[PDB]
């Protein structure tokens, strides 16, 4: 069982400077006098880490539920022994396997299954009267579980309950890992005198223990304990007390570190190769000591920014107009056949006018067909009744289905039919339309007949003369200006399109982005995915080219088609990060050259050359570096660039 | 991600003119189809207007036919929706419809709306 | 005078597949496209099938729809009838010119 706590003034979270800590063993391997590299991870030197409170000294109780990052590092002063134990999981509601570590008072146990806890699971401290001592007795942790699969106890740590208001006398530190489904504890306790803003000092973390546990864990939350004296009521509304404590609690990330190890195989200091241009210039050497002259350590590329598309001037369109905008009409037995190819598909107009009753289409999507670029596009037009419109689409069976025009069962094609009652009909009616009623068996997809011979259905012939079992297959329509809405006639065009070996043809409308220039960016001019500048070139290209290329054969200018410009093309820029060190026992700082990247800051001949003070007087040079320039520490006393003197 | 913002309403008239308005920012306006959707309170959802994107062509429903009328411009990305002679049905609420490609896509896009009564 | 008829209570059931009909009665809707709409209650509506054979990015697989000419009927299936699911669905076809919603389907109870 649990209890909720009451609204309260409290202390906001502040942010302290970790100075080298979170360095534990990477591997379970003895080192001696080996400097290591490895990909693990750690906790950056200098970084932001999160602080919490704990003195009541007011009334600061701030646990939150903190989320849980690939690694974290907890470090508690403790000195009275007010922090009890951790507790982890994903969403707290005994739906998922979830961790408890409570350090009690007689034994360390680590049970981890669906417990029920509260918003806030906490661990009270009674003190009796007649016994001169602190007990524990609200055990307010969770209220039960149902299943689970591991179970772990420790040694039995002994604990002091006794709360005081002094400085710290302990500094501990926790580490919480869990790659492939293993739980990793990292721990060392270290006694130091002081209070606040932890010591520069090295301490490697050795492993504690390895439970397998297999669970995903993203949540976890802190347990605190407070103190019932006489002098508060004993009520956990408003009255209470906790003594003096802090914790710390810090985020993992992965970072490459090279660590120091002495002839007994223990970690002395470790020096990160991302953090400082030295550190980089010591991991890179795989030495703790740097001499004077240049050094190499990594390189520098510039990464395009924006993806520019210039397709040529769409011009180019495809007979959509009077394949709809048709006087006359074919029939239904005699439907016309179209091909549309060597074109450029404009389906915008298609679409985004109204007067047709449907817009079915089979196979593929229409909501993308800008995008598709099809080799053959076909076109048949023909006009049915109102009632025989659906019978188009396959599958469905009648008399127009299967006589006059039939589909097949895999059309990946679109149907287009709308209602022109006026057009097609006068005051008398239309009766120049014909259509087949009988037919000897029924018709294959994209198949018509010509022929109108007189069908027979009996088994006697009729000597082919008009007469009984045996009429005429084709027959007129009647039409009406005041029949119903499904007598009226309607138009409908069918659009197939099909893939074969040969090039697509057809293809959609193209878009053009605005043209940025003297920018490092990318652009795709129907030829090469190219990334670079467009600088303005003063060369003439002849009224026929598009391309062009060099001495060393790399297509370096390219015409843009819709304004007519000669534009070069030119890698944006690269290099590498050169160090000048002025060596062991003599300085700290270093300064960043680059070999021909162009921009305290010098611009010199031999590229970039940045954290060095350039002088117009000139002495003997020892550390080269190029171009008749040498650097070199004179006098405080800083890093100094010069022409070298002859 | 598309912004829209309507604001029209907030006020009761029997029988007057009313005007509404629905801005829209991160497309293009020019180049796809617009509607209008209201619904009234506690009922379930109707169809009210569309138009082109060029403005051309503009169709309502036969219940609001003779009256109602709609227009709208590229150049500052805006719609206009004027009403007149309004009735005690009209007490619902309004969203600019944003098209696709056609009548066939459908609506898929609503605004937040605007809570028009009157009285 | 085209309409669409659906009911307006169904899929009062915990964790499970249910579908809901949709039905027209003056033409064929499958014809053209019908699409279906859900609208969270007292806030602005969404969609969660359109096409008849699509769903808006970062909708979840769950919905599924389907058409079955016999019945003239449109089909909408949900299956994971998660917490997420308090809303009330429509039907909308095109006849010419003119757009037809349908009645409402409300769930709340899953
Ligand atoms: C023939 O096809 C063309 C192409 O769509 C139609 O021309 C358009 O007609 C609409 C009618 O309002 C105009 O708004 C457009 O400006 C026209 N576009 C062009 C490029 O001319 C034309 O209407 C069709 N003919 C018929 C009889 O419908
Ligand atoms: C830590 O973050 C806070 C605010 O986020 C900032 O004021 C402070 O300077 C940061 N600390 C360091 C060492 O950068
Ligand atoms: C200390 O706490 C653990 C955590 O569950 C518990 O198992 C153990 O019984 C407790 N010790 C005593 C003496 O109650
Ligand atoms: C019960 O334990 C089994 C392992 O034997 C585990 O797979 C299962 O998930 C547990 N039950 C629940 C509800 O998690
Ligand atoms: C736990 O969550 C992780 C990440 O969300 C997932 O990869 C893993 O399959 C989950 N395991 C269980 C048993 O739910
Ligand atoms: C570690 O090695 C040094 C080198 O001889 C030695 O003086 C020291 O006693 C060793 N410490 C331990 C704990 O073995
Ligand atoms: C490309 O077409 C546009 C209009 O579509 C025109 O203004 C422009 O001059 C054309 N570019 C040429 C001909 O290079
Ligand atoms: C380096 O760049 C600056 C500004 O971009 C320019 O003024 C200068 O001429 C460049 N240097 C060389 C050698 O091109
Ligand atoms: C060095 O001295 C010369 C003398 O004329 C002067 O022109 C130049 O600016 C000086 N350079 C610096 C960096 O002071």
């Amino acid at each position: 069982q649990c209890v909720n706590l009451t609204t309260r003034t409290q202390l906001p979270p502040a942010y302290t400077n970790s100075f080298t800590r979170g360095v534990y063993y990477p591997d379970k391997v003895f080192r001696s006098s080996v400097l290591h590299s490895t990909q693990d991870l750690f906790l950056p030197f200098f970084s932001n880490v999160t602080w919490f409170h704990a003195i009541h000294v007011t009334k600061r109780f701030d646990n939150p539920v903190l989320p849980f990052n690939d690694g974290v590092y907890f470090a508690s002063t403790e000195k009275s022994n007010i922090i009890r134990g951790w507790i982890f999981g994903t969403t707290l509601d005994s739906k998922t396997q979830s961790l408890l570590i409570v350090n009690n008072a007689t034994n360390v146990v680590i049970k981890v299954c669906e417990f029920q806890f509260c918003n806030d699971p906490f661990l009270g401290v009674y003190y009796h009267k007649n016994n001169k001592s602190w007990m524990e007795s609200e055990f307010r942790v969770y209220s039960s579980a149902n299943n689970c699969t591991f179970e772990y106890v420790s040694q039995p740590f002994l604990m002091d309950l006794e709360g005081k208001q002094g400085n710290f006398k302990n500094l501990r530190e926790f580490v919480f890992k869990n790659i492939d489904g293993y739980f990793k504890i990292y721990s060392k306790h270290t006694p130091i005198n002081l209070v606040r803003d932890l010591p520069q000092g090295f301490s490697a973390l050795e492993p504690l223990v390895d439970l397998p546990i297999g669970i995903n864990i993203t949540r976890f939350q802190t347990l605190l304990a407070l103190h019932r004296s006489y002098l508060t009521p004993g009520d956990s509304s408003s009255g209470w007390t906790a003594g003096a404590a802090a914790y710390y609690v810090g985020y993992l990330q992965p970072r490459t570190f090279l660590l120091k190890y002495n002839e007994n195989g223990t970690i002395t200091d470790a020096v990160d190769c991302a953090l400082d241009p030295l550190s980089e210039t010591k991991c890179t050497l795989k030495s703790f000591t740097v001499e004077k002259g240049i050094y190499q350590t990594s390189n520098f590329r510039v990464q395009p920014t924006e993806s520019i598309v210039r397709f040529p001037n769409i011009t180019n369109l495809c007979p959509f107009g009077e394949v709809f905008n048709a006087t006359r009409f074919a029939s239904v037995y005699a439907w016309n056949r179209k091909r549309i190819s060597n074109c450029v598909a404009d389906y915008s107009v298609l679409y985004n006018s109204a007067s047709f009753s449907t817009f079915k289409c089979y196979g593929v999507s229409p909501t993308k067909l800008n995008d598709l670029c099809f080799t053959n596009v076909y076109a048949d037009s023909f006009v049915i009744r109102g009632d025989e419109v659906r019978q188009i689409a396959p599958g469905q069976t009648g008399k127009i289905a299967d006589y006059n025009y039939k589909l097949p069962d895999d059309f990946t094609g679109c149907v287009i039919a709308w209602n022109s009652n006026n057009l097609d009909s006068k005051v008398g009616g239309n009766y120049n339309y014909l259509y087949r009623l009988f037919r000897k068996s029924n018709l294959k997809p994209f198949e018509r007949d010509i022929s109108t011979e007189i069908y027979q259905a009996g088994s006697t012939p009729c000597n082919g003369v008009e007469g009984f079992n045996c009429y005429f297959p084709l027959q007129s329509y009647g039409f009406q200006p005041t029949n119903g809405v499904g007598y009226q006639p309607y138009r409908v065009v069918v659009l197939s399109f099909e893939l074969l070996h040969a090039p697509a043809t057809v293809c959609g409308p193209k878009k053009s982005t605005n043209l940025v220039k003297n920018k490092c960016v990318n652009f795709n001019f129907n030829g090469l995915t190219g990334t670079g500048v467009l600088t303005e070139s003063n060369k003439k290209f002849l009224p026929f080219q598009q391309f062009g290329r060099d001495i060393a054969d790399t297509t370096d200018a390219v015409r843009d088609p819709q304004t007519l410009e000669i534009l070069d093309i030119t890698p944006c820029s690269f290099g590498g990060v050169s160090v000048i060190t002025p060596g062991t026992n003599t300085s700290n700082q270093v300064a960043v050259l680059y070999q021909d990247v162009n921009c305290n800051v010098f611009q010199t001949r031999a590229g970039c050359l940045i954290g060095a003070e350039h002088v117009n007087n000139s002495y003997e040079c020892d550390i080269p570096i190029g171009a008749g320039i040498c650097a070199s520490y004179q006098t405080s006393q800083s890093i100094i660039a010069y022409t070298m003197s002859l | 991600e598309v912004q829209l913002v309507e604001s029209g309403g907030g006020l009761v008239q029997p029988g007057g003119s009313l005007r509404l308005s629905c801005a829209a920012s991160g497309f293009t306006f020019s180049s796809y189809w617009m509607s209008w959707v209201r619904q009234a309170p506690g009922k379930g959802l109707e169809w009210v207007a569309n138009i082109k994107q060029d403005g051309s062509e503009k169709y309502y429903v036969d219940s609001v036919k003779g009256r109602f009328t709609i227009s709208r411009d590229n150049a500052k990305n805006s719609l206009y929706l004027q009403m007149n002679s309004l009735r005690a049905e009209d007490t619902a609420v309004y969203y600019c419809a944003r098209g696709q490609l056609g009548p066939w896509v459908g609506v898929d896009y609503w605004g937040q709306g605007t809570l028009v009564t009157v009285s | 005078n085209f309409m669409l008829t659906q009911p307006h209570s169904v899929s009062e059931s915990p964790g499970k597949t249910v579908t809901i009909s949709c039905t027209g009665s003056s033409g064929s809707i499958a014809s053209n496209y019908v699409q279906w709409y859900q609208q969270r209650p007292g806030s602005a509506p969404t969609t969660v099938i359109y096409e008849d054979n699509q769903r808006p990015s970062g909708v979840p697989d769950r919905f599924s729809g389907s058409i079955d000419s016999s019945s003239n009927s449109a089909s909408l299936t949900i299956s994971g009838l998660k917490t997420e699911d308090e809303a009330d669905y429509y039907c909308q076809s095109y006849d010419s010119s003119n757009w037809v919603f349908g009645g409402g389907t409300q769930l709340t109870v899953l």
